[PDB]
């Protein structure tokens, strides 16, 4: 649940940059 | 890991963030192709999920899709296979609310070009042709009639220009069906009679008023969010999927449809004047903003702060007096008839965390529609006046007990019995039952202590200032040492169909533990083999009853508890409290609330059971087809057992209507007589309750049709009480021939 | 998903019960299948009928044990709610939770179920150990705390 409960624009700025 | 990154990052698109919604959906739309290669299979299961599970966010999805089809063709292409797949599945096992989601889900496909809309034209006039089936409920008819119209708000302008000529044959066969069908059941469901301030509209002719109107509007509606507009370039070259012929999965008799609705209405644009002028009744915008608003309770019902966040955030492409949708909503799901779709407490707390989240709007707006509802209690319907009790109670409890009753001092110079008065008398006996009588007279004006409740104390026959010349006094005095010498059961015998030893006896020992409920439960438990003793007649339990609520009377909490405990200790049956519901001792509280939560308690009970024990038949039947001798012998016990619980059931309701029809018919040769009018406050409410009967428990007594139409509800009756029996027979007829 | 399978009001609370007869696995598994509710924050003055009317409104109740003080034997504050269904517990657990009776913020909580000995307060003084530590005066949870 790491993943669950961090923002949209975290997650979404993490995708992208990361791989 | 990666995959749950995949999956929080879908569902959180379109939530509060710094980036706007177009840029979130262009960036997870590309995040989702590099992903693709690799995790195709969950991707594709995650974005059905979402368009099963979470239509508020429809329009959100559905462009994200299209961005992925415009660059994927292969995919866009298993997708739609997909939903094909899900649509049938869910039309196959009865989820016929879930089925319309991914309707309006393919519909909005139609706006970001992954399906072409003559395939979509193709589906919805054999939704349509489903008005044509014979020998089908009128529910399902509706239903497919219904998924065509609630989706043309999202696809209606598309579908339109392209092709006109078959939507229009469509449109015709639609009206058609509309005007043919019967609307006999619609008094039974709403929530008030009156047309005025606002008519409680029949869904279907609700709905089709307000696509007739987006259509003379040119297909032009300001409420639905479509971020795929932004999208025009990339999504103009994209490829469109047809979709296969569509046939309806065939009516068989496990078929279960939604049954109708009425549409809930208590506000227009004049309730909130300084702020964003509100959706019309008649217009698509208001039905969108209620359909997200109820599916936004649907997903979040369990947790009641996420809930009421989901409903202030909100979005719209326009703005909106939003709390006012909020209260309203609300206010629907809990006075929807026949039942909410969640316990009726979830709707308490979920206001008290919406006037947590919006201290400075919301609670003046509840209070608005606090007072309206009082005012237009004169027809509301009697099991929405029980919910409204309940809840107000309830809320006020939780907020001191504050209100300001004088602005409702007029109820006071009506009779006792009309509506208003009687709606204040029932708040304040429940705000008695969560706080304590003296609690109750302080915070109210001086001038309502006549609605006010009596005070719950006992009230013992061989009391000091009684007679010694009463029957028995002498006994109850050696009972009432008896008992405090812990007598055991048989030293009581020896103390002691008699009427008198019941009456002693009960008299004596709920006097005598009259201090809690406890003491009472533990009173009946030690004594218990005394009550199956001398209260084993039929006449015996009514006496039980008779003398209980002598001692009691003043006390309705103690009442519903001990009738509770002595039918599950089997003290008593169902049949005599049904009976007893109508005796002539409770004539005067006939009227009053808790009888009617009584009834309806013992009611539920013998549904229960009979729910149990054919559940054990519907096991033992398992076993043997599913596993292949004994096992039928079995099955032959449990079916005797089956029929013996059906049969009480039956019984007890045909005594509920059996004295439901005699003291309204001698009710209406005493007026006939005196000639005076038929409608009396007592009759209004006596009426409405076998309306209530009928309407809570329809699915139940839809068993019993022939007995009810030929013994029971037959020409020789008043042509008032047909009238509440047509009505159900008209309900239940929508759903079955 | 996950969000919406969410139930964060029916989920176990840190609280465990040190004189239960067991080792931790063996209690969470009886708090989970439990119809049993620990109802905390009461009024000394708040009676079983009052209990009876607010807990009703989550489904039917079984029985209810007032907690009381091990010495004086009265009110202590605190009760148990048995129902007779878990899914009318877990209601309860979701909506009653959290809200007001007497105008005191009740907290229920999960329990492994009653058994004799639990309806005492085991603060030195007889009543629960919570108004041992107390610094601020109550007038529904009888003065200040020692
Ligand atoms: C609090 N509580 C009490 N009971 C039950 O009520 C009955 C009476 O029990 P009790 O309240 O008198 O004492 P308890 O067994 O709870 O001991 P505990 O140590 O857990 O109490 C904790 C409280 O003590 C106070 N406290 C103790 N030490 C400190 C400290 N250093 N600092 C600050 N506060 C302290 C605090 O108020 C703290 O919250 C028992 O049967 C008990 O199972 C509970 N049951 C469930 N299922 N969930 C509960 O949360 C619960
Ligand atoms: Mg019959």
């Amino acid at each position: 649940s790491k993943y669950e409960a961090m923002d949209f624009d975290s997650l979404l700025k993490e995708a992208q940059q990361s791989l | 890991e990666t995959e749950d990154h995949l999956e929080s990052l879908i569902c959180k698109v379109g939530e509060k963030s710094a980036c706007s919604l177009e840029s979130n959906l262009e960036g997870l739309a590309g995040v989702l192709e590099a992903d693709l290669p690799n995790y195709k299979s969950k991707i594709l299961r995650l974005l059905c999920t979402v368009a099963r599970l979470l239509p508020e966010k429809l329009t959100i999805y559905t462009t994200l899709v299209g961005l992925l089809n415009a660059r994927n063709y292969n995919f866009g292409g298993e997708f739609v296979e997909a939903m094909i797949r899900q649509l049938k599945e869910s039309l196959k096992a009865n989820n016929y609310n879930e089925a319309v989601y991914l309707v309006r889900f393919l519909s909005d496909l139609v706006n970001c070009h992954v399906i072409a809309a003559p395939s979509m034209v193709a589906m919805f006039e054999n939704f349509v042709s489903v008005t044509q089936e014979e020998d089908v409920p009128q529910v399902r008819r509706d239903w497919y009639v219904y998924a065509f119209l609630s989706s043309l708000p999202w696809v209606g302008k598309e579908l339109y220009e392209k092709k006109d000529a078959e939507m229009d044959r469509i449109f015709a066969n639609t009206e058609s069906y509309l005007k043919r069908r019967q609307k006999t059941h619609v008094p039974m469901l709403q929530v008030w009679t009156a047309d005025k301030p606002h008519p409680q509209e029949e869904y279907l002719d609700c709905l089709w008023a307000q696509i007739q109107k987006l259509k003379k509007d040119r297909w032009q509606e300001r409420h639905i969010l479509r971020p795929y507009l932004a999208f025009d370039s990339i999504l103009c070259e994209a490829l469109q999927h047809n979709l296969p012929p569509f046939t309806p999965p065939p009516h068989t008799e496990d078929s279960v449809y939604p049954m109708p609705r009425v549409i809930f209405r208590m506000f227009d644009y004049t309730d909130d004047p300084e702020g964003p002028v509100m959706p019309g009744s008649h217009s698509v915008e208001r039905f969108v903003i209620e359909e997200n608003l109820h599916c936004i309770i649907k997903s979040h019902w369990k947790e009641r702060k996420t809930c009421a966040a989901q409903l202030v955030s909100y979005p719209g492409k326009n703005k909106i007096p939003l709390n006012y949708h909020i209260v309203e909503v609300i206010f629907a799901e809990l006075f929807q008839l026949p039942a909410p779709p969640h316990i009726d407490v979830m709707y308490t707390t979920l206001l008290i965390e919406l006037c947590k989240l919006q201290p400075g709007s919301l609670p003046q707006v509840l209070a608005q529609a606090t007072e309206m509802l009082y005012m237009r209690l004169d027809t509301m319907n009697t099991t929405c006046v029980d919910r409204f009790i309940n809840w107000f109670s309830h809320h006020l409890s939780n907020f001191q007990f504050r209100w300001s009753w004088e602005d409702w001092s007029d109820c006071l110079s009506q009779d006792p019995e009309s509506p208003k008065p009687k709606f204040v008398r029932e708040v304040l006996e429940k705000c008695m039952r969560l706080s304590y009588h003296q609690r109750i007279l302080d915070i109210v004006p001086p001038t309502f202590s006549a609605l006010c409740p009596v005070n719950p104390t006992c009230i013992y026959k061989y009391g000091d200032e009684s007679s010694n010349s009463l029957p028995g006094h002498s006994v109850a005095l050696c009972l009432a040492v008896a008992f405090k010498s812990k007598a055991t059961n048989d030293e009581i015998f020896s103390i002691l169909f008699n009427p008198l030893k019941i009456e002693v006896f009960v008299q004596t020992l709920l006097h005598l533990a009259a201090k809690s409920f406890s003491h009472s439960f533990s009173a009946l438990a030690k004594f218990h083999e005394v009550f199956k003793t001398l209260a084993e007649s039929d006449e015996g339990k009514l006496h039980v009853l008779r003398v209980m609520f002598e001692v009691w009377r003043n006390h309705p909490q103690m009442i519903a508890v001990l009738v509770d405990k002595m039918i599950r200790t089997q003290i008593v049956d169902c049949a005599a409290v049904a009976n007893w519901i109508f005796s002539s001792e409770l004539s005067r509280d006939f009227t009053r609330l808790f009888v009617w939560e009584i009834l309806h308690s013992t009611i539920r009970k013998m549904n229960k059971h009979v729910l149990k024990i054919q559940k054990e038949l519907e096991e033992a039947k398992e076993k043997l087809a599913r596993q292949h001798g004994v096992l039928e012998e079995q099955i032959e016990r449990l079916q005797e057992k089956v029929e013996s619980a059906q049969s009480e059931q039956k019984n007890l309701f045909l005594v509920i209507f059996q004295r439901f029809i005699m003291i309204l018919t001698e009710h209406l040769v005493r007026c006939e007589t005196d000639g005076t009018s038929v409608l009396t406050p007592w009759y209004k409410n006596c009426i409405e309750r076998l309306q209530q009967i009928f309407l809570q428990h329809h699915q139940i007594i839809q068993q019993y049709m022939v007995t009810l139409e030929n013994l029971l509800f037959t020409a020789e009756l008043d042509p008032h009480i047909l009238a509440v029996f047509q009505q159900f027979c008209a309900l239940q007829a929508a759903e079955n021939l | 998903l996950k969000a919406l399978r969410s139930d964060s009001y029916v989920e176990l609370s840190q609280y465990r019960d040190q004189h239960f007869r067991g080792d931790n696995e063996e209690q969470e598994k009886l708090l989970k299948k439990s119809c049993t509710l620990y109802v905390g924050n009461l009024s000394f003055y708040t009676t079983e009928e009052q209990i009876y009317e607010l807990f009703s409104k989550s489904g039917d109740i079984k029985k209810i044990i007032m907690g009381l003080d091990k010495m004086k034997k009265t009110a202590c504050g605190f009760c148990f709610v048995e129902y007779y269904s878990r899914a009318d517990a877990e209601n309860a657990m979701r909506y009653i939770n959290g809200t007001r009776l007497d105008d005191r913020i009740i907290r229920t909580d999960w329990d492994a179920g009653f058994k004799e000995g639990r309806q005492y307060g085991r603060g030195r003084s007889g009543g629960q150990v919570r108004d041992e530590y107390r610094q601020d005066y109550d007038a529904g949870r009888g003065g200040y705390g020692k």
